[PDB]
Order: C-alpha cells, then structure tokens, then sequence
C-alpha cells in the first residue's frame, strides 16, 4: 500500500505512522458490506433482473403453444383427430406460422440480450485487470474516490468486485501563494502546495496536509519576482548555510 | 400520432440536465479535480492550470509566465467554438440523425 | 384552414384525415381523434400501505384530490412544495413518494442538496484527514444457457405435423445454430473475466497481513464448498421451474 | 387474442427502451450528488466562462 | 403484426448504440471533464487539460 | 398428490397434464414425459483419428 499511495498523489509516510488507524476504518468497512448484503436484498437486484428477464422469456415461449394461433384448437392431436389431413395442414399451418413467429421471436431477443451481456462482460474483464489486477489513475471507474486496491468476488451469473478507495474528509481553510520571493528569483514548488497558517509559508502535499519547512530541495529557482502574478515574499532555508560552521 | 403511437415524456426536464452541467461547470473552476474525488476543496484556478500543466509534463512556470497569453488564447478559442456552432450548424448532424 | 373548392377531404403526411368538409353546409373541421393513454398506477410496495394513486398520460383530468401534471392527469395523490430526493419515476421532473396518517404526494424531483464552494485568490483546502471506504460494484457476466429444439417443440410427437416443417427449410436448422453460438459466447465470458492467469497461488499457513484482517474474503476450507465469507450470502441472497 | 401473447410481449419490448433511455440520462448527465455554485466575485486569471 | 416486429427490432437494435454512446460518454466525463485523462487521444487531440 | 374427490386432472404450470385419474378403477398416475435428451458426437479431426 506504501506505492498505492504514490500513485494517488500521496507520500507513502503517511501510511506507515497512520497505518495502525487504517485497520480500524478498512476492517470496519468490510464489516459494513456484510451487513448490507444481508439485511438489504436490494443491492443484488442487478443480477436479479438478468435471471428474470429469461424466466419470463420462458415462460412467454411456452405459454404460446395453449394459444390456438387461428387453428380451431392449439392441440395437435386434437386437429389431426378431427379435420382432414389437408384441412389439418390448412390449420396446422397457423399453428406453425404462429409458433415460428413466436420461436423467432424468443431467439432474436435471446441475440439482443447476449449482446447487452458481453457489453457487461469486457467491463468485468476491464475492472479485473485496472482495478483488481491493477491500479488505474482513472477516476470513478473502481467507485468513488482514489483507487487502491480491488477484491474479486464470485456470484451466480455475474461477479462482484470489492473497491478499496481512499476519499479525502477533514479540510481546513489555508491561504497559498503562486510563489515565493526570497533573493530576487522565483521558487516553485517540485511537487506539493505552498500552504500558509497565517506565520510562516509551508510546502504540503495536495490530498494531505504535512507542514515542511521551505528549502531548496522541495522547491527550484526559475524565473524572477517581477514576472509571477501574486507571488509573495518569504525566506528559504538553506542547508549548506548552517553547515559552513564545520 | 392519431393511430395511436404514444411520446412519453422525458424523466428529467431540459432546465434539470443544464443545472447539471452548472453544477460541473462551477466545480472544476473552485474545486478543480478534488470534487470528484471527494468533498469540495477550494483551489485558485490559478493554480489548477498549474498542476494540470505538471501532469503532461509542463513545468507550471510557463504558466505565470505565459498566463497573459494563455488568456488571449483560450479565450480566442471559445469565440471560435461559438461562431463554428453558430455558422456550421451540421457539426451537430450526429445528434440530427 | 381552408380547403380548396373541389377538395372535400383532407389528410396528413400518414394518409389519415384530419379534418372533413361538411357534405352539407360549408364549413372547416377539423377531426381531432378522442381521448386515449396509458393507465399508470403509481402505489408503494403491498408491505408498505395499499394506498393507490392513478395517473394518466398525455391527457388532462376527464373521467376522474384530482390533480393535474405535466405528464397527464394525477389522481390519488396531493401536491407538495417542498423537493426530497425521487422516489417513484413518473415524469417531467416529478417523483412520487409515501410519507406523511400517511398518503402518497407528487412532488418534483430534487437534484440534491445545495453546496456552494467559496472561491478566493489565495483560498486553498488542503485535507487535514483521510477515510477509507470500500464501495461494491456488482455486473453481469454469464447469462443461463438455454437450448431449444425447434423439431420437437414446433411440433409436439407429430410426424405429419413435422412433414410440414421440411417445406420451411433451414427455418428450424438455422434457429439451432442461432441458439448454439449463445452457449459458446457463454462460456467465452467466464474465461476472460474470472481467471485472468494460467496459475493457482495459495496463501501461506502463517498470515500476517499488518494488522488489517482478511478472513471476510478469504476462503473457508471448513465449508464443504471453498468459498469466501462475502460469497455465501451472494449464492442464498440470489434465486420445479426448470422440469415443467 | 388467438394469436397470443405476442400483443403483450411487444409492448414490453419497447417499455424495457423507455427505462434504459431515463439510465442513459442519470448515468451520464449527473456525476454528483451535489449542486455547485460560484460566488458572485468571478475571478477566472484571465479566461472568460 | 409483422410490421410491429419489424418496428420493435430495429428499436432494440438501434438502442444498443445508443447505450453504448451513453456509456462512453460517462466515460468521458470521469477522464476528460472530473480528472484529467492521460490517455492518447481520449480527450481529443493533444495533451488533455 | 392427493386431488379432491371431484377433481380428476391436474396441470402444472405449463397447461400439460400433470396427471389423471383412471376412469374404470380410480386411481392417480403421474405422466413423466418420455424422449429426452440429445445427441452429441465428439471425435478428432478427421486427419487424427
């Protein structure tokens, strides 16, 4: 999880001093689920529909031989009894016509509905490699929030995938700065924001707030301070400054 | 129409998918990317440009250098796309069909 | 309108008259066909309440708190100004909905709380704190494998009756191999999807997993069928039939 | 009525088409479960929205 | 009777590409319009912002 | 399946005879229906064996 974390715009330091505060919220969100599939039989009814759209296809299909289709009876044996083998052939007729008409029908939609199930199966194929397999940089493709890790899950007649998102909660509002203005030359930042509490400007990360003093590794001189718009003064930390002691 | 052949009306009105886009609209300028992703988090535009910059490659000082010609720029873009869509009106033919 | 002297009837693009001339006096008519919609019942679940609300589409109220909407007439339910999230789709940006001495009442549908975002030149939010949540996504992959017989099922133990089926051809070969190519893409589907490697790894005897806790889906060699914790309510939560 | 249920079926077809369009319209249009507004100051560093 | 099915199959048929543009167009305003998209040519031409 | 003193002949689900009742000596039978199950071939390519 220490790279998963990179991935997403996130030190991985974060993970290892907090990661005893992640069991609590990733064990107690696990419990969740089973609590919701278990006392919510809604969350399935996707894969529900796709059971009972058959069962009524099958139904429709069978229930189509009692109608007569314009033939005095829908009984075969009951017309070849009856009506002479050419007039049977007169009303079998209708009842084949009407039975192919009916069979046809269950077969196109059985070709329409296999179509709207591959569309459903390269997306599980797709969430399985980016998702489970992998780590996709894609937003709201895993469900909510930054993707880290995804569980597979096996369900009758489809699969269901178990997202580990991270979602950003507490903010706090900060004032920033484009750039910081310190021998005459502008600094920017390598990588984070420049974030100040009201004292002293601070270079912290986008998706978590970590105070760091501001010196020449985290930032690089370009440009000058009569070009940026809005940049501010400030002073920057030099390490070989105090070292020259020695 | 008279055979009787029934339109049924949409779920959503017209106005209900424009504040949609509002909505959309006005989050990327404020919140940029974050909103998405979780609870709004207010960003300078400025800034946003920025960081959007970084991730294809762009050191962001071409920003703050460029920022007044990046303004006439796209700005000078949006006055094309509303003359193209106003003078050539089969660039919507996709929905036409 | 006005039709033209000599032209007693008219019609439209569909070759149906919309209006007559009549044959008597002079005079314009137009032929405007009678009132006809579908009838929707918007009612909660037979465990909730009974109540029933009626609604009509495309028509005002006629026949017939008798209410009237964008998508129709509305009877059966009251009106209220207040917007909550949809309930019951109905139309036209309205939702339907069982509250309260509780009734069924048509309001519009919300969108959603408001949230407005402050924007400012050096306002920033930077998130002080974090929440893992594990969202569940749930697709269809293989669907049930049914194959028909169009000898036996056209025609039930008949010979006459099948002599008759030669005439049509590869009618009924062809809806075989219709059905057949359905069964093969089935099994295509649960290859490409549950297996995406030509190995089996197992886990070690000794789990440290750093203090997170994975025996929810993690297989239980106890079950007489391995399976995982989350996969047992999956299998009795989702539903003879078959032999008639 | 001899012919079956074919009248039944053939409205269902197309009242399955009406539901998927309304997903279609929730599935795409709506990505949040929130409405955004701006403040009335309009500070956009030089574009015009 | 025919002319019905007729009717409703070209519907089914032609509402799975209009499904299918829907799908892609959620797709698009995951990457392109919340994030910002990384793939080729996904977004349009260029490097997408 | 025990059917009520006047009830002869049942049916399932599918409108088929589930089963009847014997005219001369009364007794119940249950109609399994018989010629099920199809026929598949499998061999190698004609060149293998």
């Amino acid at each position: 999880m220490a790279y998963r974390f990179n991935g997403i715009g996130v030190t991985q330091n974060v993970l290892y001093e907090n990661q005893k505060l992640i069991a609590n919220q990733f064990n107690s969100a696990i419990g969740k689920i089973q609590d919701s599939l278990s006392s919510t039989a809604s969350a399935l009814g996707k894969l529900q529909d796709v059971v009972n759209q058959n069962a009524q296809a099958l139904n429709t299909l069978v229930k189509q031989l009692s109608s007569n289709f314009g033939a005095i009876s829908s009984v075969l044996n009951d017309i070849l009894s009856r009506l002479d083998p050419p007039e049977a052939e007169v009303q079998i007729d209708r009842l084949i016509t009407g039975r192919l008409q009916s069979l046809q029908t269950y077969v196109t939609q059985q070709l329409i509905r296999a179509a709207e199930i591959r569309a459903s199966a390269n997306l599980a194929a797709t969430k399985m490699s980016e998702c489970v397999l992998g780590q996709s940089k894609r937003v709201d493709f895993c469900g909510k929030g930054y993707h880290l890790m995804s569980f597979p899950q096996s369900a009758p007649h489809g699969v269901v995938f178990l997202h580990v998102t991270y979602v950003p909660a507490q903010e706090k509002n900060f004032t920033t700065a484009p750039a910081i203005c310190h021998d005459g030359k502008a600094h920017f930042p390598r990588e984070g924001v420049f974030v100040s509490n009201g004292t002293h400007w601070f270079v912290t990360q986008r998706n978590f707030y970590e105070p760091q003093i501001i010196t020449t590794d985290n930032t690089f001189v370009s440009g000058n301070c009569d070009v940026v718009i809005g940049i501010v003064n400030n002073t920057v930390y030099d390490p070989l400054q105090p070292e020259l002691d020695s | 129409k008279f055979n009787g052949l029934t339109v049924l009306p949409p779920l959503l009105t017209d106005e209900m998918i424009a504040q949609y886009t509002s909505a959309l609209l006005a989050g990327t300028i404020t919140s940029g990317w974050t909103f998405g992703a979780g609870a709004a988090l207010q960003i300078p535009f400025a800034m946003q440009m920025a960081y959007r910059f970084n991730g294809i490659g762009v050191t962001q000082n071409v920003l703050y250098e460029n920022q007044k010609l990046i303004a006439n720029q796209f700005n000078s873009a949006i006055g094309k796309i509303q003359d193209s869509l106003s003078s050539t009106a089969s660039a919507l033919g996709k929905l036409q069909d | 309108k006005k039709f033209l002297p000599f032209q007693q009837f008219g019609r439209d693009i569909a070759d149906t008259t919309d209006a007559v001339r009549d044959p008597q006096t002079l005079e314009i008519l137009d032929i405007t066909p009678c009132s006809f919609g579908g009838v929707s019942v918007i009612t909660p679940g037979t465990n909730t309440s009974n109540q029933v609300a009626v609604l009509y589409q495309g028509v005002n109220c006629t026949e017939v708190n008798v209410f009237q909407t964008r998508a129709g007439c509305l009877i059966g339910a009251e009106h209220v100004n207040n917007s909550y999230e949809c309930d019951i789709p109905i139309g036209a940006g309205i939702c339907a909905s069982y509250q309260t001495s509780q009734s069924i009442i048509a309001y519009t549908m919300s969108l959603g709380a408001e949230n407005s975002v402050a924007y400012s030149n050096n306002s920033i939010a930077i998130p002080t704190n974090f929440t893992i949540s594990v969202t569940t996504e749930i697709l269809p992959v293989s669907m049930t494998k049914t194959s028909v017989d169009c000898t036996m099922y056209i025609c039930g133990d008949s010979t006459e009756c099948s002599n008759l089926l030669l005439q049509y051809g590869s009618f009924c070969t062809q809806l075989n191999r219709a059905l057949t190519g359905i069964a093969v893409e089935q099994d295509k589907n649960t290859q490409e999807v549950f297996a995406q490697v030509k190995q089996i790894y197992k886990t070690p005897p000794i789990k440290d997993f750093g203090g997170f806790n994975f025996s929810q889906i993690l297989p239980d060699p106890s079950k007489p069928s391995k399976r995982s914790f989350i996969e047992d309510l999956l299998f009795n939560k989702v539903t003879d039939l078959i032999c008639a």
